């Protein structure tokens, strides 16, 4: 809520972007595709305090992990071609680290946001 | 000079590196702060 601060991380198939701001939420949120057609993320944004983009850049498998080390944000990732369609396909390969930073929040809940197609 | 401030009110203590710059309410007793200042209800902020 605007009581505290939050961090937003969304992707439009071709930008990632981190927000860190006393957001206040729209407790429903989704894009919607129709070529972007909805973009219900927050209600309000004000007093920022960091901001980030990067360059304009089932079938496939991506893992994270996120973690919180005394102000350090961590963020791991792995990605690898799947076929499959229920299983957990053995065979563990090593993960790697991608991302730090200094968000530095006080983390205690999460969601995810989704694409639904229309 | 009253432009700087600092937090006087806080129920717990904090972690390091962490940036509390929230402005609630803080209730010192058993009285509820009704999202109004009060006895026991003070504003945790204070002017250097």
């Amino acid at each position: 809520d605007s009581k505290t601060q939050s961090l937003l991380i969304v992707n439009n198939a071709t930008n990632v972007v981190i927000k860190v701001c006393e957001f206040q939420f729209c407790n429903d949120p989704f894009l919607g595709v129709y070529m972007e057609s909805e973009f219900r993320v927050y209600s309000s944004a004000n007093n920022c305090t960091f901001e980030y983009v990067s360059q304009p850049f089932f079938k496939n498998l991506r893992e994270f992990v996120f973690k919180n080390i005394d102000g350090y944000f961590k963020i791991y990732s792995k990605h690898t071609p799947i076929n499959l369609v229920r299983d957990l396909p053995q065979g563990f390969s090593a993960l790697e680290p991608l991302v730090d930073l200094p968000i530095g929040i006080n983390i205690t809940r999460f969601q995810t946001l989704l694409a639904l197609h229309r | 000079n009253y432009n700087y401030l600092y937090r006087l009110f806080r129920k717990s203590n904090l972690k390091p590196f962490e940036r509390d710059i929230s402005t609630e309410i803080y209730q010192a007793g058993s009285t509820p702060c009704n999202g109004v200042e009060g006895f026991n209800c003070y504003f945790p902020l204070q002017s250097y």
